[PDB]
């Protein structure tokens, strides 16, 4: 057969990609009520295990943070401590208003205004709370994502 | 021709562990009243090809590691060890057929503790090792009582061959004379490959950390491959060792489905027992082993040397 | 008995939709190879089913057309490809197509 | 030969997979980190216990492993009670312990 | 540049070193793992580093600061050290032991044929341009700056390195 | 419905019957279409080493019968 | 009145006695508990299959904001900044001014939906039914600055949804 | 000391409560030093209420409890109510008992199934939220949020039932008991889950007075102290029901009391679906209440009062109130103090699980560490309402 090397490089990245959305173990802070909302994506009804996303994922093997909660100034040192030792690839989601830009408690002294400040947020989620489906909106809009990186396109270019 | 004998039994063991992920998901699920993995390929056949491209080409963790030497011992020791117990199965002859396959086997599975103790001791965490030595008591504990329970098995079959076992359960299996070590049996392979309601390493991860926390995307499912590619084998085992499968000379093949089946079906039920209880504490299941399980063993092992003896049953020597 | 009736319905739904070609399209589109009456279609191509025999939840579903709004929508899917008008019923919040 | 050849095969196997576990993926470079980060451990009588009970244990274990060849014996009485004895020494060892606070790991 | 926008701010710096550096970075790795030093006449060179803050700093002013207009700039650090010596106090602060005495290739050479020849350039001295000290910037040592650059590469009483006047 | 996990331990089956019917076929093959000899005891050795000479091939496979008696 | 959860004395005989003895040997109560588990896998889950099937939602449900507008084409909002007072998580904030054609009109209108707690309160403060909180709940988005709605974003919204809110409205306003 | 165990449930794990920092000394498996930090959800919620008019603030009690959320709103409004001096219409206050009742037994699932989901009996977690999630359809069908309901306010409730709740409410509690009697069937016998329970974490009751616990963790002991039954507060004296009461103070009673408490909430919410009465749904009273939406259309004084409502807010008589009502957790109480204007002067919330999480240890002095798992789990700790 006959191919170039930009059409390799393009049919790798696709499978690359689909391995790493297909195959998304989500750690979770369980910060405040929005982590109940995040239970009830893994109960029955919509069950997120059923597109490959784990239930619990250890933070030094998890693919991608979920905040759910609001982040206060005592937690946030412990929240970017995770952030560092996730490997990467690493993508964060933010759910719901606190951890958006800080939802009710915007104007509180202890509250961070938004976990961007502390970490780069791939998806934000809004809602208070989100419902568990609008989360698993969220994770196939990070899947979709994910499908559009072109790492080794790129690479190839440069 | 051997050669190619031996990779007809490593490459399925792989792919059986690869599957086997995807099946544990999808039991789990319907015991849980939902259906798992059910779209990455038709009904999840693909689930298990994603995790493991994902997994290697996952970026490392830095090993910050005591011992460089025991870093690398450790995962190809367990892996190792684990096709190497497979070589002597009678599935319905073995790869390598050996007069004394059951020492070989219980005296192969007796140096599976040491990935666990290297793992730990290279980990460079000192909450590391107190996991991996918590976990280290745990196997050594449960193997005593699968040695003399295998004893107290061998007397009514007369060897240390794997394929006597088959003429040993001809006329019936094992399940009715030996129902009582049976079921210390089956437990003990539980607590022997830290399955519920005995995994307490990844139970107690927060509490006392696993000996596994350290190593990368890759070496890590290199462990996993190993730790399933044993309970496997065990559930193999105690087909075999207490559901002897029938075997016709001119129809190999069909011990081989039968066999197969049993099986399955007894590592499906090792996914049934997780989806069930919840976790021991680890001082409830060393005094399972100590207080409960050695006493019986010992007294069944008493029973089972004196009841050949009395009843005129003792089994052939060859 | 039961059980060679239960795989007569698993052929009719070979053939209930189109053949294999069409009922493997909807297995790798929607994970689901259901069938049910059609309730209606929308201008983007969409389609809208309903079975009242399912349990609450599942006795209506959409799907989704390959095309809308210049982007191909054969893998690429999402809930917010559902117009105005279905999302009601298909949520639902009515009770009236 | 067989032996070897098939061991040979399942720990080369082993380690080429491991090899390149390890190494292969080092070739990605997904960009360069930080720093990661007094005690020490506190030595446990009740783990050192449990493991030199096993050792014991074990022994005796290796004595009743011939058994099953010693069925085959003409002098059976003098093989019952010697294999009896020693079940029953693992017995009486196992209750020295047991009455003398001695299984305190099991607690 | 100094044709086509005459009024550009030209800014020059040596090595600049900090956490991500390749720089320092370089002597500690490429020198200590798989191999002993390259150093090439390591006696030969003069090195003059400087913080890649201060480089931060020195740029922002710039923009901040009228007269830096049409003006070429040179950023030094404090000292001029050996290139020898550089290396030899990097690996004390690494705590790997020195020892006096990798090939270009696809993804991104680590180590190559013009890096080597531009280590043993020596920093020149262009007293007319001015520095760091015309826009603000004090240069800072490199021996605060150095255990954190390094307390990475360290595994698991540091005597500094000395200065050519 | 439950059985959609069939096709799971279907492929996990399927694996798990190649080893023992891989065997058995080479077994076959490499032994003139009998079951390998099973030679656990001395005894057992020495009458595959005297059928390996009787043969006259140099396998112990090969069995010769009364049409050698003459 | 109260009951005891708890206060049961086992009975001493020997019948009983082996009982216990017998559950405790032959674990019948923990075969017990596997039989349930197997029950539940012969029973139907209960997942659905999102996104083609969705979960059931009510009229009075609260989610994306719009704007909204009379049948003849003007917008409902006389900017009383009732909405904007009520707001506990002071989420709006309004600018006004007399229109070209001196109508009391907003200049501004915004909503930061990070900062809303999605309650409601602004829709039951609103007089003219010109803020409402649509059905839409899947609209996540990449960026915080997509999640800052001005006017022309409600608007937006308003005649993207317009077709479904009046009905949500229809089905509840008589509860209002 | 033989070690200092700093374990912090920073990287969380699917319990979702929070996150606890837990400082302990463990002397071997045993634990002789327990010391909580809980700063890591502290959001400053009292003040900013301070910045609210009183319909402003209610919404932050949906947020303390977060799996009590139509149980803490109760607290705020009847306690605003008692300082108004109104009183709820009769049908309002038996919606607020219904939506009460099945707000226990959504507590309880999340009580239960989170603390066997830690102690390793994951299963029950999947059975019970397939019910909690067609509870949260009627929170979202009365209230339009699945969680945050922001329903229950001073006066009454904010709507009234939709036509057709009421039959889907005794649907559900039909199959209910059913739901229980497999989650006992998997754990109440269960002779790993008794290892796990029984005997752990005994509080005597002398003790539990003094510290200050209240629900479960009194009854758990022995004392016979329901809020329901001795302080009612809506219609709760017009139903009947048996409080559980537990025997030896461990965890095993507690979990005993729990699955009791949601038998007797179905029977609670049987007999509120047979005794719904008709009528209004808030306080006829349109200086506290806002007037439905066609008389503010059409009446000049229900106009006015309606945009001052939703200004200005309605004034509360100067005045400080403690007002506790029997939450699932325990007793939930709000210290709410009026200084005649608009906004609360000062709000202090009573969370019962921050004395509850204080007495943590005392309670596991002479366990093992995998006991703490179990010891915090049989106290229903959310951390919402332990920082606020
Ligand atoms: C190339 C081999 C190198 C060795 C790789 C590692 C070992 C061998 C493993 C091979 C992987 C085999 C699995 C491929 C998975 C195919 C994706 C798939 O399942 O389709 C469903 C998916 C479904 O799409 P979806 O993910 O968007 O589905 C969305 C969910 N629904 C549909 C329900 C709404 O189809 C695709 O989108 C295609 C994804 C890209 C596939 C790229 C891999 C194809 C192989 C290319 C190799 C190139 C080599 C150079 C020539
Ligand atoms: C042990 C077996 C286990 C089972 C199989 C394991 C999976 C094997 C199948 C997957 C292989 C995928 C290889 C690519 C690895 C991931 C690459 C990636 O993520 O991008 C990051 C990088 C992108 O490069 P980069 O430089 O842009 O990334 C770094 C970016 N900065 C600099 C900003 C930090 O990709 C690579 O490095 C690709 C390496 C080479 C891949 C092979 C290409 C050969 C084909 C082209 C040549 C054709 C000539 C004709
Ligand atoms: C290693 C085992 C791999 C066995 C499965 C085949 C994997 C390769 C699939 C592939 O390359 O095509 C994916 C393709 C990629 O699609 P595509 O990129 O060709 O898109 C074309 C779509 N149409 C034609 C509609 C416009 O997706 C699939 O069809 C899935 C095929 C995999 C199904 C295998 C399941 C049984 C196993
Ligand atoms: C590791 C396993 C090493 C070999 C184990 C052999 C065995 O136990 O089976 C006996 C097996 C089974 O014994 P058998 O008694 O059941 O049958 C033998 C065959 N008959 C009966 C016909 C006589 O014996 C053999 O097959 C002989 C194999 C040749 C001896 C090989 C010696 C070198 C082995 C490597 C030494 C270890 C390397 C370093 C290890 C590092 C530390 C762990
Ligand atoms: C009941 C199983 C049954 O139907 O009979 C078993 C049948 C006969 O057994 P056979 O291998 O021919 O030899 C018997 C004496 N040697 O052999 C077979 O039926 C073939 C195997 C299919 C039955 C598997 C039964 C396995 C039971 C143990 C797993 C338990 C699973 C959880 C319950
Ligand atoms: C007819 C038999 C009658 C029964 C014999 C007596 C049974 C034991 C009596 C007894 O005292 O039991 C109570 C006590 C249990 O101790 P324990 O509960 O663990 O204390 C900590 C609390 N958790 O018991 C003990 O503490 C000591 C029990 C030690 C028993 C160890 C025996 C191990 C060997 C098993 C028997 C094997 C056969 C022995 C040889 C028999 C030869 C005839
Ligand atoms: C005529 C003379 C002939 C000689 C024999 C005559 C007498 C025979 C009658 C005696 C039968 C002996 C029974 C042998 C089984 C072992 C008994 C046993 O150890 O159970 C007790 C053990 C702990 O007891 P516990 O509940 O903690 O009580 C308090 C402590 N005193 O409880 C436990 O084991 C807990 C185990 C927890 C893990 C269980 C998870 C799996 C359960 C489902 C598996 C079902 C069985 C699987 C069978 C597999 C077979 C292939
Ligand atoms: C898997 C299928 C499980 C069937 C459903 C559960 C069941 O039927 O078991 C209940 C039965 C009665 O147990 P229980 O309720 O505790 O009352 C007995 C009074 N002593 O419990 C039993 O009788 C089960 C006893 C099984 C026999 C012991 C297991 C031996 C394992 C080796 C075979
Ligand atoms: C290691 C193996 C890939 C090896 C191979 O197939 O060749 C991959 C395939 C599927 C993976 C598993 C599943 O995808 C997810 C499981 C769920 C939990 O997160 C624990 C890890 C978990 C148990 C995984 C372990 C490992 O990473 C697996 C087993
Ligand atoms: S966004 Fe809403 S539901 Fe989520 S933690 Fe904040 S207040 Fe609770
Ligand atoms: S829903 Fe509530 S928080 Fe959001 S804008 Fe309206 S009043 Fe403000
Ligand atoms: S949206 Fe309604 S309440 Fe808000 S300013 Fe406009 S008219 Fe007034």
């Amino acid at each position: 057969p006959s191919s170039r090397g930009e059409y390799v490089v393009a049919k790798l990245d696709d499978l690359i990609n689909w391995a790493r959305r297909s195959s998304l173990w989500p750690m979770t802070f369980g910060l405040a009520c929005c982590a109940v909302e995040m239970m009830h994506m893994a109960a029955p009804r919509y069950d997120m295990d059923r597109f490959g996303v784990v239930f619990r994922a250890s933070p030094r093997q998890s693919d991608v943070m979920i905040v759910a909660g609001t982040l206060t100034n005592k937690m946030a040192p412990a929240l970017r401590k995770v952030y560092d030792q996730m490997p990467e690839p690493r993508y964060v989601v933010s759910m719901g208003s606190c951890a958006n830009g800080g939802g009710y408690y915007h104007y509180s002294y202890s509250v961070v205004r938004g976990c961007d400040r502390i970490v780069p947020v791939d998806i934000y989620v809004p809602g208070c709370p989100p419902t568990a489906e609008a989360l698993l909106y969220g994770i196939l809009q990070l899947q979709k994502k994910i499908k559009r990186e072109k790492r080794l396109r790129i690479w190839y270019r440069r | 021709m051997f050669m190619i004998n031996i990779l007809m039994l490593i490459i399925p063991i792989l792919l059986a562990v690869a599957f086997l992920t995807l099946v544990e998901r999808k039991v789990l699920g319907y015991m849980q009243l939902r259906k798992g993995p059910n779209v990455v390929g038709p009904y999840g056949l693909l689930q298990p090809i994603a995790d493991a491209i994902k997994l290697f080409i996952k970026e490392p963790l830095r090993p910050a590691t005591s011992s460089a030497s025991m870093f690398i011992l450790a995962p190809i020791m367990a892996l190792g060890l684990a096709l190497t117990m497979w070589i002597p199965l009678p599935m319905p002859y073995p790869l390598i057929n050996m007069n004394l396959g059951v020492l070989f086997m219980l005296a192969m599975s007796s140096l599976a503790v040491y990935s666990i103790l290297w793992s730990g001791w290279a980990s460079n965490s000192k909450y590391a090792l107190i996991g991996a030595l918590r976990a280290v008591a745990q196997t050594i504990s449960y193997e005593v009582t699968l040695a003399i329970i295998l004893l107290s098995v061998l007397l009514m079959s007369g060897s240390f061959t794997l394929s006597t076992l088959i003429t040993t359960q001809e006329q019936m299996w094992l399940i009715l004379p030996a129902w009582p070590l049976a079921m210390m049996w089956f437990i003990s392979t539980l607590a022997e490959t830290n399955r519920a309601p005995f995994d307490l390493t990844e139970g107690e991860s927060e509490l006392v950390s696993g000996f596994n926390v350290e190593y990368a995307a890759g070496p890590f499912a290199l462990f996993f491959m190993a730790e399933y590619a044993n309970i496997i084998m065990m559930n193999i085992f105690t087909a075999i060792l207490f559901l002897g499968t029938s075997h016709n000379p001119h129809m190999p093949e069909l011990y081989t489905i039968n066999f197969t089946i049993k099986s399955l079906l007894l590592t499906m039920s090792f996914l049934w027992i997780r989806a069930s209880y919840p976790r021991f504490r680890y001082d409830q299941l060393m005094h399972l082993l100590w207080k409960n399980f050695l006493p019986l063993t010992l007294a069944l092992c008493m029973w089972h040397v004196s009841l050949p003896i009395l009843t005129s049953g003792i089994p052939p020597q060859t | 008995m039961e059980l060679l009736q239960v795989l007569k319905r698993g052929l009719q739904q070979v053939s209930g939709h189109g053949g294999l070609r069409g009922y493997l399209r909807v297995l790798f589109r929607a994970n689901d190879v259901r069938v049910g009456t059609l309730v209606g279609e929308d201008k983007y191509g969409n389609k809208y089913y309903e079975d009242n025999k399912q349990f609450f939840g599942r006795h209506r579903w959409v799907i989704y057309t390959t095309e809308m709004n210049g982007k191909n929508t054969f893998w690429d899917v999402d809930g917010s490809m559902v117009p105005p008008e279905w999302h009601r019923w298909l949520h639902c919040m009515t009770d009236d197509p | 030969m067989n032996l070897m050849l098939a061991l040979l095969t399942n720990f080369t196997l082993a380690t080429l997979l491991v090899i390149i576990a390890f190494w292969l993926p080092q070739l990605n470079v997904y960009s360069e980190k930080t720093s990661p980060y007094s005690a020490r451990l506190p030595f446990s009588m009740k783990f050192f216990l449990v493991a030199i009970t096993f050792l014991l244990f074990d022994l005796e274990i290796a004595l009743l492993l011939p058994l099953p060849w010693a069925s085959q014996t003409a002098n059976l009485n003098t093989m019952l009670t010697m294999a009896l004895f020693l079940i029953i020494l693992l017995a009486v060892s196992l209750a020295y312990e047991w009455t003398q606070k001695g299984l305190e790991w099991t607690e | 540049v100094r044709e086509t926008f005459p009024e550009a701010t030209i800014i020059k710096p040596a090595e600049i070193f900090g956490r991500e550096d390749r720089f320092l970075n370089y002597f500690a790795n490429i020198r200590w793992f798989g191999g002993v030093p390259l150093i090439s006449l390591g006696k030969k060179t003069v090195k003059q580093p400087v913080y890649i803050v201060d480089v931060t700093k020195g740029i922002i002013n710039a923009i901040k600061d009228p007269d830096a207009r049409g003006k070429t700039f040179a950023f030094v650090g404090p000292s001029r050290y050996l290139l020898f010596d550089l290396v030899q106090y990097v690996f004390a602060v690494a705590h790997r032991p020195f020892l006096p005495y990798f090939e270009i290739s696809p993804f991104e050479p680590w180590t190559t044929r013009d890096k080597v020849e531009r280590i043993h350039t020596t920093d020149k001295i262009l007293p007319h341009l001015p520095g760091l000290e015309d826009l603000g910037v004090e240069a800072t040592p490199l021996e605060l700056k150095a255990i954190e650059v390094l307390r990475r590469h360290r595994t698991y009483d540091v005597q500094p390195a000395k200065t050519i006047p | 419905m439950w059985f959609e996990v069939l096709p799971g331990i279907a492929v996990m089956g399927v694996c798990l019957f190649i080893p023992g019917m891989a065997t058995a076929r080479i077994h076959r093959f490499s032994n003139g279409g009998k079951e390998k000899r099973v030679a656990h005891y001395p005894y057992q050795w020495y009458l595959m080493e005297r059928d390996r000479r009787v043969s006259g091939v140099n396998r112990s496979y090969v069995s010769k019968g009364l049409e050698n008696i003459d | 009145t109260y009951k005891y959860v708890n206060l049961r004395e086992p009975s001493m005989d020997m019948k009983s006695v082996t009982d216990r003895a017998a559950q405790t040997l032959l674990w019948t109560e923990l075969i017990r508990g596997l039989g349930m588990t197997l029950s539940y896998l012969f029973r139907e889950p209960a997942t659905i299959n999102y996104p083609f099937e969705k979960g059931p939602l009510s009229p009075r449900f609260r989610g994306e904001h719009a704007l909204r507008r009379y049948p003849s084409g003007e917008e409902r909002c006389i900017a009383c900044k009732l909405c904007e007072a009520v707001c506990p998580a002071q989420a709006i904030t309004i600018e006004a001014e007399p229109r070209a054609d001196g109508s009391r009109r907003t200049t501004r209108y915004d909503i930061d939906m990070t900062k809303c707690i999605y309650c409601g309160f602004c829709q039951e403060a609103c007089p003219v039914d010109a803020i409402v909180e649509g059905p839409n709940f899947e609209f996540s988005t990449e960026t915080h600055e997509e999640l800052l709605y001005n006017k022309e974003k409600l608007l937006n919204n308003g005649d993207k949804w317009e077709a479904e809110i009046a009905a949500n409205i229809q089905a509840d306003y008589l509860y209002r | 000391l033989v070690s200092n165990l700093t374990l912090n449930f920073g990287p969380q794990h699917p319990a979702a409560h929070g996150v606890l920092r837990l400082v302990m000394e463990l002397s071997g498996e045993m634990v002789r030093k327990c010391d909580p930090h809980i700063g890591l959800l502290h959001r400053g919620t009292e003040k900013l209420i301070e910045y609210k008019t009183y319909l402003q603030a209610l919404p932050y009690f949906d947020r303390l409890d977060y799996v009590s959320m139509m149980c803490n709103e109760q607290a705020y409004s009847l306690a605003v109510e008692k300082l108004l001096n109104i009183r709820p219409p009769p049908r309002a206050q038996w919606i607020r008992v219904l939506f009460g009742e099945i707000t226990r037994l959504l507590n309880h699932i999340m009580a239960v199934t989170t603390h066997a989901l830690d102690i390793g009996a994951m299963t029950p977690f999947f059975w019970m939220f397939e019910e909690r999630e067609k509870m949260f359809e009627f929170y979202e069908r009365v209230s339009g949020a699945r969680m945050h309901a922001a329903y229950v306010r001073p006066g009454g409730v904010h709507q009234d039932l939709p036509l057709g709740l009421m039959d889907d409410i005794y649907e559900f509690s039909k199959n209910f008991s059913l739901r229980i009697d497999e989650l006992e069937e998997m754990l109440t016998n269960n002779r790993i889950w008794r290892n796990r329970t029984v005997d752990i974490g005994i509080v005597t009751a002398e003790d539990a007075l003094n510290y200050g616990f209240s629900g479960v963790m009194l009854r758990g002991s022995g004392i016979q102290w329901d809020l329901r039954k001795t302080q009612p507060y809506d219609v709760y004296d017009q139903v009947e029901f048996d409080v559980p009461i537990g025997s030896r103070g461990d965890c095993y009673d507690r979990y005993l009391c729990r699955v009791e408490e949601m038998r007797q909430s179905i029977r609670i919410i049987s007999q509120c679906l047979n005794k719904m009465p008709p009528g209004e749904i808030k306080v006829d009273d349109a200086k506290v209440s806002p007037p439905k939406r066609a008389e503010m259309k059409t009446s000049m004084e229900s106009l006015i009062h309606h945009f001052k409502l939703y200004t200005e807010g309605y004034q509360v008589p100067p005045g400080a109130t403690y007002t506790a009502i029997e939450a699932p957790k325990g007793e939930f109480g709000v210290y709410l103090v009026s200084d005649g204007s608009s906004r609360p002067y000062r709000c202090k919330i009573k969370a019962p699980g921050f004395a509850h999480l204080a007495g943590l240890d005392k309670m596991s002095k002479g366990h093992m560490l995998a006991d703490v798992v179990a010891i915090i789990g049989t106290q229903d700790i959310v951390f919402g309402e332990v920082d606020r």
